[PDB]
């Protein structure tokens, strides 16, 4: 029974038809349509070009089109030795990649005067590099120049998360110019077209692939925030182990893990009713909304517990240990915060994930702590 | 203070701001600016004469002057010089002082470069030795055969980087020199707080008047004002969910049905329970975590009942009701 | 505070005495015991509650009790009744809950 | 009509009756005919079409006909 | 590997294996487990697929430290070797700058010492176009996380090529983490299989006790009478009190649920009794024996209480005298943060206020250690010894200026344990 699931877990996209538009002119050998392509992130968009170019690569004439990931480079000049790449050749390297001027020389091909496009994958690691206006929108700018004359021109497919982007560009590159106009986007498909490549994606069937319409009702119940359903259907091929280890039921498995103490699981933080009453000496000492000290809140400890006399004051290494139980449960959260008289000195600041409504249902059953409300 | 706003305008989007602005630099004043084009023209065999005498030029006045520092220098200038002396003509350096990104290093590596390598400069090259290496250049020019091989063009010389001090006695040094020829224009109001007696002692400046009201179309790129947040969310709700699209417009009516302050906003509990109410948010996390999407894009303020408010205005959230939401 | 009244006086202590001293009197007996003391601060604190309306073997017991419900009570009426058999008093299990409170049972 | 009717169903899934977004036929006509609307419950077809429309609006699901996800 | 034959050394002289000494030897923290049994299929069977399908998957575990995290994994990889892949224990914390666990990754495939600039390039140039298996912990997140999260990008994003032999197993510090520090690029990146790990339970904290307690609960030793020695002259035996044990499980369950803590605290509890034994009759180092629940009463608090009370009662009397003053400023006040030539004001003050009586050889001893000849004296001996002794104590602090009037001195410790101890 394994191997019909041990396969289970590995032209096909209606947007590729979108792009042989925007690529009109690229069997025609001309300078094709103006290519800034963005996405909201999740959304397959990284695999969608490269599922083009391979079917481009394997389709197609000299052929020649490279590709390389803008990741780890900070600065505009190894991309342009990157496209060296597929000459395998030997040259002058340094300077021609520096400069602007310095790419319009590389631009002259050798063999057969097939027209080169380039492709930038994950444009958004420089986008969001180095301060805008000084180098990285210079960088945008610079790389969207395509003034050449000859139709050997540095196409640019660009990729990017966030859409701030095009507001970012100068007026005078808003005005018509380069890579511009098709901001072609890719809302994040609901069922209507990622399910259905699961169907074909489907190709070798088992026999028992679960109820169709529970993955239907997968898809639309997990449409309100996502964007990856073969990932959101590697969350089915873990429960699809689930129905292995017992030889929409693992989201319901995953969603109690997150939303309990507030309602139901506070009192199991604190079988101890010192550990209640040490949960409202927290925010008793809230009122004074400052850096809640391990010390004053031990300060509001005591002068309470002289006043009203529910226990005797216990020690300030106890009350480390007490709050820790608070801590590992995952209610309160310590951080080492910001003092700056000697050094950067750290004094811990706490805060509590509870609210009063959430507080007051679970003390009025308990009238010793009513005194100290 | 009830203080009229920019924000209670009638906003303009991107292609209708600059097609129409595009219009009217084109097309308002044109007849009479060429008229004061052909009027400066005669002027031009002036500026050639006392050039010879290597006095640094500088252009003051109102309106852009990029456009006619371009036409002197290139057109007329640099050819007519190399006619006159007796071939490549004279090599143009302009300066583009509105990009902020000029240095001292890099274009004066082009001088060196642009000018004559007789020597190895590159020993003297050094750690600031930039002073050092144009001294070196300047007490051998002075023993030379007088006559220009070069003319430099400094745009909008009070620009964000060049009106930076260690750049601007480099330029004084510069201009000492006899085989250089110094054209350059500023645009401030202060700009003669830039020199004192001892640089231009160095630059022996004379100031000539170009006022031709002219837009100023590249030099209004790097700047920019509130056109160039309310418009900074108006796109990326076009590219979300859908379910996105509606807990916003359950918040944004609650929220303008009491500018858009505080205090038109929703506790966070009845906001569940709204969105509990009509079959969109499961529970707190559910809600929170595609609101964390709205607060990570500063699309939403929470002040403290629990308020979330939204900082846009009364008059932005109708319009982002009756547009992108429907 | 908004229900206080008064404060810890040596002449109440003397009262404390005086009233374990007729407790010890009323069993006929020359010496005091430890029975009395807990009686009397048992009524001199009952005196006033109507305003709302040696440790180890105790533990031991506790854990006994527990192996039957498994019920964390605050407050005792069939836990110590399987201690007075024994030999210990009420006031020495007193002590027994609230330390132990310490060990969060 | 229709949204007063879901709407108590929206206050009746924020208690734990259903036990989680499966909630079985049952569920249901102990929810319609128990509760407080009288005579707005439509025909054995209808407003078995009416839970359809909120399925048309992608909030609630029908599946394993003796409960539904 | 190489120096461990030149770390051994010959003479051993008969060290005397103790009845407490074999207990260590297996309360040591090394040497199938009991409590994360079946999450541990979960696992493996997540990481069983891909390993027999040639795939690239991410596996994302968190939870608190001394939970077997460090464990578990472990032992997944261990029995796999019986049925392909090269393991690396590519740690966070031990990676001196963020950037060197590059350099151990091109170091792990071939063998060849290249640039963290150089290495990323080929092993890029490796993850897609190698036709068609390496295992890769990355343990203790936090550590390769914070520069910029141009780190954390890489080692996602080659899961994503389908031309990948890579499976990689992320161990964080909290499920937050990508959710708080890293983007939503690479929470899409992340998955969401998110396997949760919880703390322990203090009856499988007792079942994780007696594993280490195999073949040595309740079992005999053979002793000589004269030496101490214990061979697993008298027939011995050791027990050891169960309800201790569980009274260790029921704290260590509770407060944390940490493996190395609930071991730890039955480790300093053990040696308790070793000394006590040595106490008795000193066997030194060259009828039926057991451990009281007395024990792990005494080190279980000892993991708790303090001695800053003691050591103020036990300080000098300057520094009582200081503290004194210092609570002094605070009630008169109540801005708990006060001038330091006020301090010196005020212990100038506290010597007349009080009357002419004990004072007189203290406030002759306060301002001349005798010594009538050099006297009047401003401020008072040793000064800025005690506050300088204040201040590397912790108790104090005092932020730092060139004027030593007005910089001002802040209370670390709380004031009312300050109050209480100056009681005494
Ligand atoms: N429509 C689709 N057709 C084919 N494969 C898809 C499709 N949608 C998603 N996938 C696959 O699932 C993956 C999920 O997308 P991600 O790579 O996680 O997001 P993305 O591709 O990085 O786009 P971003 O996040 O905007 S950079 C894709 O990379 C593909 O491998
Ligand atoms: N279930 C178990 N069975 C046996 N020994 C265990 C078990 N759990 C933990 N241990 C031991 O206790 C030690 C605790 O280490 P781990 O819990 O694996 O590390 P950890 O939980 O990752 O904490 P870290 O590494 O600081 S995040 C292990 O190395 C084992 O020696």
């Amino acid at each position: 029974k394994a191997l019909l699931q041990k396969s289970s877990e590995l032209a096909r996209t209606a947007e590729y038809e979108q792009v042989m538009n925007f690529l009109a002119k690229a069997i025609s050998e001309h300078r094709s349509d103006s290519l800034y392509i963005t996405g909201p992130p999740g959304t397959g968009k990284t695999a969608q070009l490269d599922m083009i170019i391979r079917q481009k690569f394997q389709s197609l004439e000299s052929v020649a089109v490279t590709s390389i990931n803008c990741i780890s480079l900070g600065e505009p000049s190894s991309i342009f030795q990157k496209i060296f790449d597929s000459f395998q050749d030997l040259n002058g390297p340094t300077l021609q990649i520096k400069n602007m001027q310095h790419l319009q020389k590389f631009l002259e091909p050798y063999h057969k005067k097939t027209t080169f496009v380039v492709v930038l994958d994950e444009m958004d690691r420089l986008l969001h590099a180095n301060t805008s206006e000084t180098q990285s929108v210079r960088t945008i700018l610079e790389l969207f120049l395509l003034a050449k004359l000859p139709t050997v021109s540095f196409v640019l497919i660009g990729m990017a998360n966030s859409l701030d982007m095009k507001d970012r560009f100068l007026s005078r590159l808003n005005l018509d110019r380069g890579l511009l106009p098709q901001t072609i986007v890719f809302q994040p498909y609901t069922a209507e077209q990622m399910y259905e490549i699961v169907i074909q994606k489907m190709s070798s069937l088992p026999t028992i692939i679960f109820q169709p319409m529970a993955i239907k009702f997968a898809a639309k119940k997990c449409a309100g925030n996502t964007g990856d359903l073969r990932k959101l259907f590697d969350v089915l091929r873990g429960s699809i182990e689930i129905y292995e280890l017992e030889k929409l039921n693992y989201i319901a498995k995953v969603f109690s893990k997150f939303v309990n103490n507030n309602s139901t699981r506070t009192r199991i933080a604190k079988l101890n009713i010192q550990q209640k009453l040490i949960l409202c000496t927290i925010i008793q000492s809230l009122k004074l909304n400052s850096d809640a000290t391990i010390d004053e809140s031990f300060d509001h400890y005591i002068k309470a517990i002289t006043k009203t006399d529910t226990l005797a004051p216990l020690q300030r290494n106890e009350f480390l240990e007490i709050c820790t139980i608070l801590e590992t449960c995952g209610l309160v959260s310590i951080k080492k915060t910001k003092c700056k008289g000697k050094t950067k000195r750290f004094v811990d600041k706490i805060d509590v994930d509870l609210d009063m409504r959430e507080f007051y249902d679970e003390m009025t059953k308990i009238s010793i702590l009513k005194p100290f409300l | 203070k009830s203080r009229h706003t920019m924000s209670m305008a009638p906003d303009v989007t991107r292609e209708e701001f600059s097609l129409v602005s595009n219009f009217f630099n084109e097309n308002f004043q044109k007849r009479p600016r060429q008229k004061l084009f052909e009027i400066q023209k005669k002027m031009f065999p002036q500026y050639w004469f006392e050039l010879t005498q290597g006095f640094s030029l500088l252009f003051y006045g109102v309106g852009s002057k990029r456009n006619f520092l371009e036409e002197f220098a290139i057109d007329y200038l640099s050819p007519k010089i190399a006619y006159s002396q007796l071939v490549n003509s004279i090599p143009c350096l302009i300066l583009n002082g509105y990009n902020p990104s000029c240095n001292y290093r890099d274009v004066f590596k082009e001088i060196t470069d642009l000018l004559v390598p007789a020597e190895l400069t590159r020993s003297e090259t050094k750690g600031n030795h930039v002073i050092l290496q144009i001294q070196k250049m300047i007490d051998f020019y002075k023993n030379q055969p007088l006559d220009i091989k070069l003319i430099l063009v400094v745009h909008n010389l009070d620009g964000p980087s060049i009106r930076k001090n260690t750049f601007q006695t480099m330029l004084s040094f510069l201009s000492v020199i006899r085989q250089i020829a110094i054209v350059a224009s500023t645009d401030h109001i202060y700009a003669p707080l830039l020199w004192d007696n001892m640089k231009a002692q160095n630059y022996n400046f004379v100031f000539h008047d170009i006022s031709n009201f002219e837009p100023s179309t590249v030099e209004s790129t790097f700047q920019d004002v509130m056109k160039m947040g309310a418009e900074g969310a108006k796109y990326v709700l076009q590219s979300l969910t859908v379910n996105s699209k509606k807990m916003y417009k359950l918040l944004i009516e609650t929220q303008m049905q009491n500018r858009g302050t505080q205090r038109t906003g929703v506790e966070l509990k009845l906001f569940n329970h709204l969105c509990a109410a009509d079959f969109i948010a499961s529970n707190e996390i559910a809600l929170r975590s595609m609101l964390r999407e709205f607060i990570e894009h500063k699309m939403a303020n929470i002040t403290k009942m629990e308020i979330i408010w939204v900082p846009y205005t009364y008059a932005e959230l109708e319009k982002l009701l009756k547009t992108v939401l429907n | 505070s908004k229900f206080s009244f008064g404060q810890a006086t040596p002449r109440t202590l003397l009262g404390i005495i005086r009233l374990s001293q007729a407790l010890a009197k009323l069993r006929l007996a020359d010496m005091v015991d430890i029975d009395d003391v807990e009686e009397a601060l048992r009524l001199v604190r009952v005196s006033k509650e109507s305003l709302y309306q040696p440790t180890t073997k105790i533990f031991t017991i506790i854990k006994k009790m527990l192996q039957e419900t498994g019920k964390n009570t605050l407050s005792y009426e069939n836990i110590v009744k399987t201690v007075r058999l024994r030999g210990f008093t009420m006031l020495q299990l007193s002590n027994c809950i609230q330390e132990y409170s310490y060990l969060n049972v | 009509r229709l949204s007063l009717i879901s709407g108590i169903i929206a206050r009746l899934m924020q208690t734990e009756i259903f036990e989680e977004e499966s909630y079985p036929v049952a569920s249901l006509f102990e929810r319609i005919n128990e509760e407080l609307p009288e005579e707005e419950k439509f025909s054995a077809q209808e407003y078995l079409a009416g839970l359809k429309i909120m399925s048309d609006r992608n909030n609630l699901m029908v599946a394993d006909d003796k409960v539904w996800r | 590997s190489r120096f461990e034959n030149k770390l051994k050394t010959t003479q051993k002289h008969q060290i005397v294996e103790t009845i407490f000494s074999k207990v260590k030897k297996q309360l040591n923290s090394s040497y199938y487990l009991p409590a994360r049994e079946n999450e541990f299929a979960s696992i493996y069977l997540s990481a069983y697929s891909a390993i027999e399908s040639d795939s690239a998957t991410t596996i994302y575990v968190a939870g608190t430290p001394g939970v077997g995290k460090t464990l578990t994994v472990r032992e997944v990889v261990k029995e796999l070797l019986s049925s392909d892949f090269l393991y690396v224990e590519i740690n966070g914390l031990k990676m001196v700058k963020p950037t060197d666990c590059y350099e151990t990754l091109w170091n792990k495939v071939s063998g060849e010492r290249l640039t963290w600039a150089a290495s990323m390039e080929s092993l890029e140039f490796y993850f897609k176009r190698v036709p068609k298996t390496i295992v890769v912990l990355l343990d203790e997140l936090d550590a390769m996380v914070t520069k910029s999260q141009d780190i954390m990008y890489n080692f996602f994003n080659w899961t994503t090529y389908e031309n990948a032999k890579l499976i990689v197993i992320a161990v964080a510090n909290t499920m937050d983490l990508p959710e708080r520090q890293l983007g939503n690029k690479i929470t899409s990146r992340i998955g969401f299989t998110r396997i949760m790990f919880t703390g322990y339970t203090h009856e499988e904290l007792k079942n994780i006790i007696d594993l280490r307690l195999k073949g040595l609960n309740d079992s005999f030793f053979y002793v000589d009478t004269k030496t101490g020695n214990a061979i697993l002259v008298r027939k011995v035996r050791l027990r050891m009190s169960a309800d201790a044990i569980e009274i260790a499980s029921r704290k260590v369950a509770s407060v944390s649920g940490d493996a190395r803590r609930a071991l730890k605290v039955c480790k300093r509890a053990a040696e308790i009794a070793e000394k006590h034994y040595m106490a008795k009759h000193g066997y030194g180092y060259d009828g039926v024996q057991t451990v009281h629940i007395t024990h792990v009463m005494k080190a279980l608090n000892e993991t708790l209480n303090s001695h800053v009370i003691t050591f103020m009662t036990r300080l000098s009397f300057t520094a009582k005298l200081f503290i004194y003053a210092l609570l002094n400023l605070m009630k008169k006040n109540g801005s708990q943060e006060q001038e330091l030539g006020d301090i010196v004001d005020e212990i100038k003050l506290l010597i007349e206020v009080n009357g002419s009586n004990f004072v007189m050889e203290i406030a002759k001893t306060l301002f001349q250690q005798g010594s009538d000849n050099i006297s009047e004296q401003l401020r008072i001996i040793s000064w800025d010894f005690v506050l300088n002794q204040l201040l590397d104590a912790g108790i104090l602090f005092k932020q730092t200026m060139k004027n030593d009037r007005i910089c001002c001195v802040k209370l670390n410790i709380s004031v009312e344990e300050a109050k209480r101890a100056m009681n005494e």
